[PDB]
C-alpha cells in the first residue's frame, strides 16, 4: 500500500556551482631565455661560445 | 701534442688561451701563450696628455 507521509523526504544537495573542465587552459608558460637554459645542475645546457 | 681537445664553454671568466696555458707542457708553446694573455697596455702621463 502506498502512503504520502512515508514517501516524503527533504532531499540534500549543494545551492550552486559552476562546474569546471579542460582546467589547465588557464595557466600559461613563459619560454626562458634560450641561452640562459639551465638543464640540471646549475649551469647552462650547450655551451660552444 | 696529442692531448684530448678542449670545450671551453662560451661565457666563462677565464679565456682558452689561459687555459691551454695551464694544460700543456712544452716551454716555448706555453711561454708565448703567457706572453700573449696578460699582455696589457701601460697608462703613460707625458706632457699632460
Amino acid at each position: 500500500q502506498f502512503d504520502f507521509r512515508n514517501s516524503m523526504h527533504m532531499l540534500t544537495s549543494n545551492l550552486t556551482f559552476t562546474v569546471y573542465s579542460d582546467l589547465l587552459a588557464f595557466v600559461s608558460a613563459d619560454t626562458v631565455e634560450p641561452i640562459n637554459a639551465v638543464a640540471f645542475d646549475n649551469m647552462r645546457i650547450m655551451n660552444e661560445l | 701534442f696529442g692531448m684530448q681537445r678542449m670545450h671551453y664553454r662560451n661565457g666563462d671568466p677565464q679565456t682558452p688561451f689561459q687555459i691551454a696555458e695551464q694544460q700543456i707542457q712544452n716551454f716555448q708553446v706555453a711561454n708565448w701563450l703567457h706572453f700573449v694573455n696578460n699582455n696589457y697596455f701601460r697608462q703613460v702621463v707625458i706632457d699632460g696628455v
